[PDB]
RNA sequence: GGACCUGGCGGUGCUUCAUCCCUCUAGAGGAGCCUGUUCUGUAAUCGAUAAACCCCGAUCAACCUCACCACCUCUUGCUCAGCCUAUAUACCGCCAUCUUCAGCAAACCCUGAUGAAGGCUACAAAGUAAGCGCAAGUACCCACGUAAAGACGUUAGGUCAAGGUGUAGCCCAUGAGGUGGCAAGAAAUGGGCUACAUUUUCUACCCCAGAAAACUACGAUAGCCCUUAUGAAACUUAAGGGUCGAAGGUGGAUUUAGC
């Protein structure tokens, strides 16, 4: 209940003061981050679930935001859309519809739509898939319409940033170069590409033609420079370790491409990315499962 | 305590093993368990025997349960008299 | 008060092996070599054969220490697979967790 | 073996066969059946065959203002105590067995006319 | 030593003592089972070896009748086995040394042949005892042989026999040890009832005998001297000072026991300002800033007596000095057993409450209770009196809660004192509400008393105070309900209670309430009831029925 | 009917915000909810629920809490223990000077584990290390010593490493390492006739 | 040492300081069976002859 | 169907604590181990002895506090110390609790040759994490 | 007997699906051997045994293990006895199977006149707040994937031989101990290994080589012999060497696995 929440808030304030005393810091400037660090130090827990570790947050966060009963002592609900059972969702829809009406009166890249779980957390109300789809359609109709700054801010409450994903150094002799790293399977490589050179690659201190006898590995090495037409114009010193011949070739290729990105133009960097020369390959060996011959092959189902 | 100290984390070791699931037959069904061993190496440099003993006692008496410790001590020594000059 | 008579037999075998281990080691060292004369080695063979049968370490079986199960025993914990699973799945064994990777 | 023993709950679950296909189906007639009993109904901590009196556990810690010492009941009084425990268990079982009849409905094997008491009370001061 | 859990934290001194005794009983039971079944605990898996966790044996190994077997039984303190071994040795004629028989005499005389007490299996000197029998059977006797018997006789209060054996030793021209001298001092003092000067001369003569024998005395000598001279009090006061001066001159530094004995000697009903004040002040000046050490078995009772006189003299500064001396170094370990510690802290807190500012008094209350001890109802009453003197009644509710923590919930004296202090005066509505809540809690405690085996006893003053507090808080309905308790248990309602009830009724204009008050007062036949009746006609708008009832009740005047 | 004991309110209520925490927890002790004045919650919450409160929370009881090692407590403990420390020689500023003055390094290991038995065989191993450059040898003695030691000498690091593990105690292994170094040095400085067959 | 463990627990149960629930269940079943008529005969007295 | 250490839902009324509620695959994920000792770490030894000791301690404590235990024990080991942390219902008078604490501590200390401490936390009733 | 409801079924209609079929790769089905089962034999275990038995309980049998057999021995016995004696069709415990599922079960509410029964439409028309499962979260290298998880229920599914236990039975024996012993192929079948080679074989090397290449080829981890390792015990097990160079020449219907 509300009185319970008030008591929890008072207890949290007292506990915050006590924790500040315990860690020897100013209670007046003991932020939530300090509280979390102190709790993690005093009550260490290796449990992988972060929600299972000890927590002493504010009651506004520990307790669900569904709040106590939505009516006072008289029993009158606070919200006028309470009897809809989804007062948050329908209030939001009503506000969006009012915004659309006002837009009628007056007259993509780094963001995505929050998932249904995120919206449910926002409104602390359970919602159906079709309800979420209807709200998304309304929001997208709002966006497509000539939305103003206020509507853009309203949408940004639901926009979620998309997860889309170089230095130049000088040696002791003033040779401008770039250094980068790459991984492929188990092989790990570190490459150094100099700004000016005459196409000489030394792998582990050994020339590539003597270190990579297979023509395929040399072709993989040639791929980045040949893509940007810079064959024979750069000097590369790279060291690779682990894996086999092809894994090492791929790791060196990725490291060389990433390092060479420091010299080619931004459009050339984008072209290299679109060619796949910069994406770290996540294809790694899959573990063998018990009761099976291999990663995916089952044992021969016995003849019947 | 005025002791130079450095910290690093050696790579963990995850020992895994497999057991038959059912008490009888059903060989194709197993349960796999593991025992993760996480490490932390503290290197303390250039401290005397008394300070080393005090610090080791302090950190060992407070060692949390479930955490083992392996302290390696590099004892500086002088050449014995027999080795400073040849007896021959 | 052991789990079964087989566990009792194993305990007796272990005790006798511990009792006779020094003499068995000495006689085997007398045997497993080529330095000593052949007649002495044959006498040592006869003597070690004359020793009680249960003193031989090969007769010791690593049964489970709680259910006397003679197979599926993890040597590090000396428990059968069933008992080890029962204890590990209840969290009563330190640091042992289900392996998922 | 001590390590092979189990708890009372597990033993009751195993012996009573409360679960399983037999309970669900009942193909195997169980007129000769077992019922759960509380083995710890009347057991007092610190009471056993040897009849020892441990101060502070089963006998008063301080008697006549002085701390009692470890004392063992005589064989006669210990036998009397064991017999009294047996008789108390028998009395508890007898009281468990006794019950009270009810009033039949329209006929001795028909539910019609049998009263069910008042309806369950409502959530907020709404009783019947 | 207790468990830091709300359900297992002791809530009284009695509960504290009982919990500690129960824990010790559990430890004793465990030790008994360990000793009874050693084969279940012989598997030693500890590295390094831990001897104190191994089972202990109580069976002699040397079974053949020999001197080694006798010494083994003496070390094992098996009195019956030792006596049987000596008898068999004497009958068989096998060799025994003077030292072995001396050790046997030590074992027998120290216990006085009384069998030692284990977990399970006045002149206490028995007239029929084997110690004197073996001493007679002893062919060779030395200084130690006489000394052990004398010490055993004195320990068992066989003073006459000890003096006779000392006379025998003197005739044999042996030199008694200092312990024998102390035992003889005790025997000489306790043997006969004489004036102080006779015992004083006897003690000086024994000391001169020791000087002639060249034996140098110890702390135990003067300690026993003072302990035995404690009877004469005023007679031995100055001679005790002479003994202390002699101790200082010799260099035998007095310990806590010596000062405690001097304190007990100088303690007597009368005027402590005469000499006792000088004694305690000089002792405190001497001992200030000195760390003590275990020197005498009676060193633990010093602080108890010191705080007793501190309370008696009403010198809070002296008590503070004593407490500081206790806190310095490891002197706190000399506070003594649980009873002595409780008495010491009780007297200290009583003195603090009596003679200190209420702020420092509350600081001391927080510091000591419950960490130091659990207060008694009298100490709580003293604290309440100090608070009332300071007029800091706002703490009074908290104290009651503290009382509920310390088991004084059902203490009638404390409850009545709290109620009288709260209801004595009228206070702002916040304090009045706090007092009403405290009174309601006290009433609830009265309803839940464990003395609920017969018709409950309700103190009249307590009921009046609770009703007055409730009325002054505006909770008149509870007072109206409680008015029936007076009639039920014949407890006279207070005159001020009736006055306040009538005032509230007149302000609220409730003639029925005034009629009820007059009915109660007439049931109790108080004279004030007459005025109440008049007041009901004088201050209230009275209906015809109520007026007729008042006229009829007027005949009771 | 016998009275039923009522549990007291926890003493965290009587605590003060500016008290001395190390007094409450001087030593390592299990998490006591009645003694920790913090509203800590642990446990995976149920749906539309909150993490379990500390009272009865077995999860918090499982955690090896560091409430007895707060920074204030650590600072006070170090201040107390400063009396026990001895200053390291300020002259030996770097490992170069350490090798210059102390050319023999002895490595040993102490293993700490939970259990009633403290014995551990791996603690008996002693590793002596010395730079041949720091020794006093000529060309012939160095060459003979290298052949004598075999794999124990790494020419890259110029460090001779003698590992003693055959004696039951660490002190015995250290004595054996010193003796082995002594005899190796003396034989290195000793020249045999058959050495002419090189 | 199963001897040590079992004997110690049995002795504690006899002393009343250890409530062996499993042994209590076994004793209850034994009493019921003895009432039913199932009892061990004396040695050397096998029913089959 | 997996059956290990799981409490199967029957009617939605049976109460279970936090540990009983969670299935074995939640160990080290949502619930820690009930015994902490260095036996199972890399290179360490005497794991079997510690496991046997833990099993015996759990059985002994369950049989010594009949019905008092409100949850599983926590067996912590620091050096040669041995802390048994238990959660107990407030059934018995504290005299019996203190007697049992002293008894169990002394007996276990003499039986395992290590200083055994017993820390009890009392609860009014078995803590209910959820109903099944 | 009339009408209706639910289910089953229809050589029942329509619609849409999946690895159901074709398509892709490598296998099995032919040979030898390893191993498992079955059968025979023997004085000589048991259990699993359609998918969901068949390198299964076993992460393992020369003695031990061992529960089998023959012979001999013991009787308060290691146990306040014991039993691997019967019953998985009394059970706990741990699992298989659909599940490579998404639903389940309570507590209510409503409709049908308060009949059995039924309860969905998103521009929504009576369903629903909670619980369990999926999901989410977590482990591994990510947000992907793989693990893990996977309710209720189905097959009286498997296990009384992990252990515990109900009932029943044994107690000079269905208990306990000792010595010795099986374990062979006339076979059938399941899985696996090695092959039948030239994208191969041998050597060097770890991918720029030289030879071999059909009766002195390819092809045995088989047989025979001799060492060696372990062990008290080895023609038994394993490793190595020698010797032998066998069947076989890419294998039918059918069948397994993979994204
Ligand atoms: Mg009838």
């Amino acid at each position: 209940t509300e009185d319970f929440i008030k008591k929890q808030i008072e207890e949290f304030n007292i506990g915050k003061r006590h924790l500040a005393n315990m860690m020897g810091e100013d209670p007046e400037t003991f932020t939530q981050e300090d509280i979390d660090r102190a709790i993690a130090y005093l009550f260490p827990s290796g449990l992988f679930e972060k929600r299972a570790r000890p927590v002493m947050k504010h009651p506004e966060q520990i307790f669900p935001r569904q709040r106590a009963i939505q009516w006072g002592e008289d029993g009158r609900p606070f919200h006028y859309l309470f009897y809809t059972g989804k007062q948050s969702y329908y209030s939001l829809m009503h506000d969006v519809y009012g915004m659309l009406l006002n837009l009628e009166k007056h007259q993509v890249i780094g963001s995505r739509w929050l998932i249904k779980e995120e919206l449910e957390e926002m409104l602390v109300e359970k919602l159906s898939d079709l309800d979420y789809m209807q709200f998304i359609r309304l929001l997208e109709k709002l966006l497509t319409s000539q939305c103003g700054a206020a509507e853009e801010e309203f949408v940004q409450r639901f926009r979620r940033s998309v997860t889309l994903e170089e230095p130049v150094q000088y040696d002791e002799q003033g040779m401008a170069f770039s250094k980068s790293e790459g991984k492929r399977k188990t092989a790990k490589a570190e490459a150094i590409v100099y700004k000016h050179g005459s196409g000489r690659i030394k792998v582990n201190g050994i020339d590539y033609q003597l270190y990579f006898p297979i023509t395929q590995d040399r072709e993989q090495l040639m791929f980045p420079f040949h893509f940007v037409d810079r064959l024979g114009k750069h000097d590369v010193t790279c060291t690779v370790s682990g894996g086999g011949r092809s894994a090492q070739a791929g790791a060196i290729r990725l490291a060389m491409a990433k390092a060479l990105c420091s010299f080619v133009t931004e459009d050339e960097v984008e072209w290299m990315r679109q060619a796949g020369l910069l994406t770290t390959d996540p294809r790694v060996r899959e573990r063998k499962k018990p009761g099976q011959e291999g990663a995916r092959r089952k044992f021969t189902w016995k003849k019947r | 305590l005025g002791i130079s100290i450095k910290v690093h984390e050696p790579p963990r070791k995850i020992e895994r093993f497999t057991l038959l699931q059912s008490v009888h037959i059903y060989k194709k069904h197993r349960v796999q368990y593991e025992m993760r061993t996480l490490y932390r190496c503290l290197e303390l440099e250039h401290l005397t025997g008394s300070t080393a003993d005090v610090y080791l006692e302090y950190i060992q008496r407070n060692l949390p349960e479930g955490v083992a410790m392996e302290v390696t001590k590099t004892q500086l020594e002088q050449l014995p008299e027999h080795i400073k000059e040849p007896i021959w | 008060h052991y789990v079964d008579w087989r566990m009792w037999r194993d305990v007796k075998r272990r005790k006798m092996a511990y009792e006779y281990a020094d003499e068995r080691l000495r006689i085997n060292s007398l045997r497993k070599n080529t330095i000593l004369p052949k007649i002495l080695q044959d006498v040592a063979d006869e003597e070690i054969a004359a020793l009680p049968r249960d003193s031989c370490p090969v007769r010791i079986r690593n049964r489970c220490v709680m259910t006397s199960r003679p197979r599926g025993v993890k040597r590090r914990w000396r428990l059968s697979r069933i008992v080890f699973r029962h204890l590990a799945d209840h969290g009563q064994l330190s640091g042992i967790q289900r392996a998922t990777w | 073996s001590f390590f092979t023993k189990l708890t009372a709950d597990e033993l009751w679950k195993g012996a009573l066969a409360e679960t399983g296909a037999g309970a669900k189906k009942g193909r195997g007639k169980r007129t000769k059946k077992k019922k759960r009993k509380d083995l710890n109904r009347g057991q007092i901590i610190g009471e056993g065959r040897y009849g020892f009196l441990w101060p502070g556990l089963n006998v008063p810690l301080m008697k006549n203002g002085a701390v009692q010492t470890i004392a063992q009941r005589s064989k006669e009084e210990q036998e009397k105590v064991e017999a009294d425990m047996i008789q108390q268990r028998e009395e508890w079982d007898r009281k468990k067995k006794m019950k009270v009849k009810r009033e039949r409905g329209w006929s001795g094997n028909s539910w019609g006319g049998i009263s069910l008491g008042p309806p369950d009370p409502g959530p907020c001061g709404e009783t019947y | 030593v207790f468990q830091d859990d709300p359900y297992l934290m002791p809530a009284s001194s009695l509960e504290s003592r009982s919990f500690l005794l129960a824990k010790k009983s559990g430890e004793n039971v465990a030790k008994f089972i360990i000793n009874s079944y050693p084969k279940y605990f012989q598997k030693d898996i500890a590295e390094p070896h831990i001897p104190c966790l191994m089972p202990e044996y109580f069976e002699p190994q040397i079974k053949d009748i020999s001197e080694a077997a006798l010494k083994e039984r003496i070390e094992l303190r098996k009195v019956k086995a030792s006596v049987d071994m000596f008898d068999q040795l004497l009958q068989a004629g096998t060799t025994v040394s003077l030292e072995t028989t001396n050790s046997l005499l030590d074992l027998l005389c120290y216990y006085g042949d009384q069998e030692p007490s284990t977990d399970y299996h006045g002149v206490t000197w028995r007239a029929k005892n084997n110690a004197e029998r073996i001493f007679s059977l002893m062919p060779e006797k030395n200084e130690h042989s006489y000394c052990t018997m004398i010490r055993g006789m004195v320990k068992h209060r066989a003073y006459e026999q000890a003096l006779n054996l000392y006379t025998e030793l003197l005739n044999n021209r042996l030199h008694a040890d200092v312990y024998t001298f102390n035992a003889l001092i005790e025997a000489t003092v306790c043997a006969i009832n004489e004036k102080f000067e006779e015992k004083w001369s006897k003690i000086l003569e024994l000391l001169r005998h020791m000087v002639a024998q060249k034996v140098k005395p110890n702390l135990q000598t003067f300690n026993t001297i003072l302990k035995c001279l404690r009877r004469f009090h005023v007679f031995a006061r100055s001679p005790a000072l002479q003994v202390l001066r002699e101790m200082k001159a010799i260099g035998i530094e007095p310990s806590l026991a010596t000062y405690h004995h001097i304190i007990r000697l100088f303690d007597q009903p009368g005027d402590p300002l005469k000499r006792s004040s000088f004694i305690i002040y000089d002792i405190m000046n001497e001992l200030m800033g000195k760390r003590f050490s275990p020197k005498d078995p009676d060193d633990d009772k010093f602080f108890q007596s010191a705080m007793s006189i501190c309370s008696s003299l009403r010198d809070l500064e002296l008590a503070y000095q004593v407490h500081g001396l206790l806190k310095t170094g490891d002197n706190w370990k000399f506070i003594g057993p649980d009873q002595h510690r409780n008495f010491y802290y009780s007297k200290f807190f009583d003195l603090i409450c009596l003679m200190e500012q209420i702020d420092v008094t509350l600081k001391w209350y927080e510091d000591l209770i419950p960490s130091a001890y659990f207060p008694h109802s009298q100490t709580m009453i003293h604290l309440l009196q100090a608070l009332d003197v300071a007029n800091r009644l706002e703490v009074i509710p908290k104290i009651w809660k503290d009382s509920k923590e310390y088991g004084h919930t059902f203490r009638s004296d404390l409850r009545e004192e709290i109620l009288m202090l709260m209801a004595r005066d009228k206070h702002p509505p916040e304090l009045q509400v706090a007092f009403a809540d405290c009174a309601a809690d006290i009433k609830s405690a009265y309803e839940s008393q464990p003395i609920r085996q017969t018709a409950q006893d309700w103190p009249a003053t307590s009921l009046n105070c609770i009703a007055i507090l409730f009325l002054r808080a505006g909770r008149t309905q509870e007072a109206w309900k409680m008015l029936g308790l007076f009639r039920k248990h014949n407890k006279i309602p207070r005159s001020e209670l009736l006055n306040e009830l009538m005032d509230s009724a007149k302000v609220s204009n409730s003639p029925s309430q005034a009629i009820e008050v007059v009915e109660l007062a007439s049931a109790f036949s108080l004279p004030i009831c007459e005025g109440l009746t008049q007041r009901v006609m004088s201050d209230f708008a009275i209906n015809q029925e109520q007026k007729e009832a008042l006229s009829n009740l007027t005949a009771l005047t | 009917r016998p009275p039923r004991r009522k549990a007291l309110p926890p003493r965290t209520e009587k605590m003060a915000v500016d008290q001395d925490w190390p007094s409450v927890y001087p030593v390592a002790a299990p998490f006591k909810p009645s003694a920790v004045p913090l509203p800590v919650r642990m446990g995976y919450p149920v749906k539309k629920g909150v993490p379990m409160a500390k009272e009865g929370n077995l999860e918090l009881l499982k955690i090896p809490n560091f409430l007895h090692l707060t920074p204030v407590a650590i600072k006070k403990h170090c201040e107390a223990l400063k009396d026990f420390c001895t200053e390291w020689p300020a002259a030996l500023d770097s490992d170069e000077k350490c090798e210059k003055h102390f050319p023999i390094e002895i490595d040993s290991t102490d293993y700490v584990s939970s259990g009633p038995s403290v014995r551990n065989p791996r603690a008996r191993v002693v590793v002596l290390r010395v730079k041949l450059s720091s020794l006093n040898l000529d060309d012939h003695a160095k060459k003979k010593l290298i052949k004598l030691v075999g794999e124990r000498y790494c020419k890259t690091t110029d460090v001779l490493t003698i590992k003693t593990d055959r004696c039951p105690l660490r002190r015995q292994n250290y004595d054996y390492a010193v003796y082995l170094l002594t005899v190796l040095y003396h034989e290195s400085w000793n020249t045999e006739e058959w050495e002419k067959s090189k | 040492n199963h001897h040590t463990y079992a004997e110690l627990m049995q002795t504690l149960r006899f002393l009343g300081l250890y409530r062996d629930e499993h042994q209590d269940f076994m004793d209850e079943q034994k009493r019921l069976k003895k009432l039913r008529g199932k009892e061990k005969p004396k040695k050397g007295e096998g029913k089959r002859a | 169907k997996n059956r290990a250490a799981r409490v199967r839902v029957s009617k939605g009324d049976k109460p279970v604590t936090y540990e009983e509620a969670h299935a074995p695959h939640y160990i080290a994920h949502r619930k820690g181990w009930l015994s902490l000792h260095t036996g199972n770490l890399d290179g360490e030894d005497h794991a079997a002895e510690r496991t046997v000791e833990d099993v015996f301690l759990r059985k002994f404590m369950w049989g010594t506090f009949p019905g008092c235990l409100a949850d599983q024990l926590v067996l912590k080991r620091r050096g040669n110390q041995l802390e048994i942390c238990a959660v107990v219902l407030r059934q018995l008078s504290p005299h019996k609790y203190y007697f049992l604490v002293g008894y169990s501590e002394t007996l276990l200390s003499y039986f395992y040759k290590c200083p055994v401490r017993l820390h009890l936390q009392t609860v009014p009733s078995k803590v209910v994490y959820k109903y099944l």
